[PDB]
C-alpha cells in the first residue's frame, strides 16, 4: 500500500537524469511497471511499459530500469524539450486495480531568463456602456515562472479589484500569465492614468493606459 | 486509433455523471480494452476502471458502490457510471485504449466540474489596439464571466492562427471565470483584413462570433 515519487526533480542539459517509484511487495515487486510523460496541456503519452520495452517511434533517450520495490526512468543527453510530468503505472495486491505514481515535474537548469512581453487594454466601449470597466494586462513569454504584477492609479498603488493568475507553461517552455483590474465606469473615469506593474526577476516593465 | 470522450460539463453535487466513449481503430476483441483515467486540473491521474475483451470489469476500490462500466461492440460505445459526484471529483476525464497491460492511446479527455453553481454564458468585449501604433498591434477579445471551463476560441473560423495567443483563464472571487485572446498583427493589416474572434461556450451552448473594430 505504497506508491511514492518526488514531486520535482531537475537535471542539467545534455546529462542524464532518474526519476524513481518506491513502493512495497504488493506493487513494483511483483508486477510490471509503466512510465507516461505529459507535457503542458496536451494528453499523456506512454514511455515504457513491460519495465524495459518501448514502443516504436519512441526516442530510446529512455529506459526503465527494475530492482524490487524500486522503479526507475532514466534520461540521457537530457534537453529542454523534456520538460513535462512523469508518471509510473502498476498493480496493488492490496487495492482492486491499477496505481499511478504522484507524479514527478522535471525542471531543466540551464535555461536563459527571458523579460516578460506586457500588453495592456482599457476597457471597452461596450463594457463602461454597461457601467463597467475591466483592464486586461498579458504578461508573455518570461523565464523563470514567477512575476509580480502591481497595479498603480495616477501613480498610486491600487489596493483592491485585483486578480492575477498563477504562472502558465506555454508551447516554448516560457511562461504566461494575466492580471484584471476590475472597476466600475465612474472609478475608471475617477483617475487620468492607470498602470500595470510587472515585477519579473527584480526589473519592473509599466505599461500605462489614460481614459483621455 | 481515435478515441473520444462525451458528457456532461457541469454535474449538480449527489448526482450522476455519465460518460461515453466512442472508438476507432478497434473493437474489444483479442486482449484488449479501454480504460477510464481522470485528473484534476494541475494534479496527478486517477485510475477509475477499465473493460476488456471478457466484459471483465476491473474498479477502484476507492470508489466502492460508484463505478459501473459498461461496453458496446455494436454501436462501439463504451459508458462509465459515477454515482455521488462530489466537487473533488472535478476532474478532466480520459478514456484510453489498454493492451502484461499497457495503456496504449489516450483520448482529448472531458472536463467536468461539479458545482453546486449555475452555467452562466459569457459576455464577450473586444480588446481594440492606441497603443499609439507601432509596428505591430495587438487586438483580442475579453471573454467575460462564464462558468462553467471550457472556452475555445478561434480567429476568422481558424484561417488565422499565426499570432493567437489565447490566455489560461482567471477566477474571480464570485465564482466566475474569465479569459483573453489575443492576436499580433502588423498595424498596416488593420484595414486590409477584418478581425472576428470565434468564443465557443458549449457548456452553455452559446457561440459568439465577435469582431474587433477600430
Amino acid at each position: 500500500s505504497v506508491l511514492t515519487q518526488p514531486p520535482s526533480v531537475s537535471g542539467a542539459p545534455g546529462q542524464r537524469v532518474t526519476i524513481s517509484c518506491t513502493g512495497s511487495s504488493s506493487n513494483i515487486g511483483g508486477y510490471y511497471v509503466s512510465w507516461y510523460q505529459q507535457l503542458p496541456g496536451t494528453t499523456p503519452k506512454l514511455l515504457i511499459y513491460q519495465d524495459n520495452k518501448r514502443p516504436s517511434g519512441v526516442s530510446d533517450r529512455f529506459s526503465g530500469s527494475k530492482s524490487g520495490t524500486s522503479a526507475s526512468l532514466t534520461i540521457t543527453g537530457l534537453q529542454t524539450e523534456d520538460e513535462a510530468d512523469y508518471y509510473c503505472l502498476s498493480y496493488d495486491t492490496s487495492f482492486s486495480g491499477w496505481r499511478f505514481g504522484g507524479g514527478t515535474r522535471l525542471t531543466v537548469l540551464g535555461q536563459p531568463k527571458a523579460s516578460p512581453t506586457v500588453t495592456l487594454f482599457p476597457p471597452s466601449s461596450e463594457e463602461l456602456q454597461a457601467n463597467k470597466a475591466t483592464l486586461v494586462c498579458l504578461i508573455s513569454d518570461f523565464y523563470p515562472g514567477v512575476v509580480k504584477v502591481a497595479w498603480k492609479a495616477d501613480g498610486s498603488a491600487v489596493n483592491a479589484g485585483v486578480e492575477t493568475t498563477t504562472p502558465s507553461k506555454q508551447s516554448n517552455n516560457k511562461y504566461a500569465a494575466s492580471s484584471y483590474l476590475s472597476l466600475t465606469s465612474d472609478q475608471w473615469k475617477s483617475h487620468k492614468s492607470y498602470s500595470c506593474q510587472v515585477t519579473h526577476e527584480g526589473s519592473t516593465v509599466e505599461k500605462t493606459v489614460a481614459p483621455a | 486509433v481515435t478515441l473520444k470522450e462525451s458528457g456532461p460539463a457541469l454535474v449538480k453535487p449527489t448526482q450522476t455523471l455519465t460518460l461515453t466513449c466512442t472508438f476507432s481503430g478497434f473493437s474489444l476483441s483479442t486482449g484488449m480494452g479501454v480504460g477510464w483515467i481522470r485528473q484534476p486540473p494541475g494534479k496527478a491521474l486517477e485510475w477509475l476502471a477499465s473493460i476488456y475483451w471478457d466484459d471483465d470489469k476491473y474498479y477502484s476500490t476507492s470508489l466502492k458502490s460508484r463505478l459501473t462500466i459498461s461496453k458496446d461492440t455494436s454501436k462501439n460505445q463504451v459508458v462509465l457510471t459515477m454515482t455521488n459526484m462530489d466537487p473533488v471529483d472535478t476532474a478532466t476525464y480520459y478514456c484510453a485504449r489498454v493492451r502484461t497491460d499497457r495503456i496504449d492511446y489516450w483520448g482529448q479527455g472531458v472536463l467536468v466540474t461539479v458545482s453546486s453553481a449555475s452555467t452562466k454564458g459569457p459576455s464577450v468585449f473586444p480588446l481594440a489596439p492606441r497603443s499609439t501604433s507601432e509596428s505591430t498591434a495587438a487586438l483580442g477579445c475579453l471573454v467575460k464571466d462564464y462558468f462553467p471551463e471550457p472556452v475555445t476560441v478561434s480567429w476568422n473560423s481558424g484561417s488565422l492562427t499565426s499570432g493567437v495567443h489565447t490566455f489560461p483563464a482567471v477566477l474571480q472571487s464570485s465564482g466566475l471565470y474569465s479569459l483573453s485572446s489575443v492576436v499580433t498583427v502588423p498595424s498596416s493589416s488593420l484595414g486590409t483584413q477584418t478581425y472576428v474572434c470565434n468564443v465557443n461556450h458549449k457548456p452553455s451552448n452559446t457561440k459568439v462570433d465577435k469582431r474587433v473594430e477600430i
